[PDB]
């Protein structure tokens, strides 16, 4: 009776406020330390997430942390995009409720070239008019995407809960369209965007890993996500990570 | 123990 799309739908968090001051002066540090703050407190929930998604606390303690602290960007950035998608139809950041950054607001230091980025992730759910559904198999994937090159300590338990969410995607897909006739064009065209946002999301990263070891910029981080980056930074730049690419690329 | 690995293991 219960699916597993029908468990993804129920245990997705509620979009968080960001709690920012209009007051203040807008500059980039400002905004950045913002967002930040923001980002580690949705970090928090997508944990949260992990440990209510079927199959995940299967993985051996030292591997939830490896794939939540190697994917967190790419997680933070699809849902950015998905909100900016279904709010705005891609045409303004909606970070959160009372957080929306459109295009004038985004003429600022260093911030115009990062959001531009973040768009193009939003523009890719327009132009091929993702359901919801789609998004939330895909979401998980991208929490399975990225690994260790040495591999993972339960390697088998991670390879069969990663195929069961690629057969999840394909699910999702059917329950869209009522013409199969497009299902494998459709799951050709999703898989070839999780492949792509490896390269979309690396933009964020290195801007991010610079502005979390440059201390000179006094951008802010907090905690928790501070000590996420403080791992993940230097796996990533050793070249010891890798991704699950569905396509040769 | 992290913050993180910290929340991995609390009961939820
Ligand atoms: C361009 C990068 C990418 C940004 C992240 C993009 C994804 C994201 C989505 C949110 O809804 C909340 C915060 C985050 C998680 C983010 F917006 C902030 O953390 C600031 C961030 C790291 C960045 O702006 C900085 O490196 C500033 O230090």
């Amino acid at each position: 009776f219960p699916t597993l799309i029908s468990l993804l739908e129920v245990i997705e968090p509620e979009v968080l406020y960001s709690g920012y001051d209009s007051t203040l002066p807008d500059t980039s540090t400002r905004l950045m330390s913002t967002l930040n703050r923001l980002g580690g407190r949705q970090v928090v929930s997508a944990v949260k997430w992990a440990k209510a998604l079927p199959g995940f606390r299967n993985l051996h303690l030292d591997d939830q942390m490896t794939l939540l602290q190697y994917s967190w960007m790419s997680l933070m950035a699809f849902s950015l995009g998905w909100r900016s998608y279904k709010q705005s139809n891609g045409n303004m950041l909606c970070f959160a409720p009372d957080l929306v950054i459109n295009e004038e607001r985004m003429q600022l230091p260093y911030m115009y070239d990062q959001c531009q980025q973040m768009l193009k992730i939003s523009s890719e759910f327009v132009r091929l008019q993702v359901s919801y559904d789609e998004y939330l198999c895909m979401k998980v994937l991208l929490l399975l995407s990225t690994v260790p090159k040495d591999g993972l300590k339960s390697q088998a338990v991670f390879d069969e809960i990663r195929m069961t969410y690629i057969k999840e995607l394909g699910k999702a897909i059917v329950k869209r369209e009522g013409n199969s006739s497009q299902n494998w064009q459709r799951f050709y065209q999703l898989t070839k965007l999780l492949d792509s946002m490896h390269e979309m999301v690396g933009g964020l990263l290195q801007f991010c890993f610079y502005t979390f070891v440059n201390k000179s910029l006094s951008v802010e981080f907090p905690e928790m996500l501070a000590e996420i980056i403080s791992n993940q930074l230097p796996k990533f730049k050793a070249g010891s990570v890798k991704p699950l690419l569905f396509h040769q690329k | 123990p992290s913050l993180l690995k910290k929340l991995l293991l609390a009961p939820a």
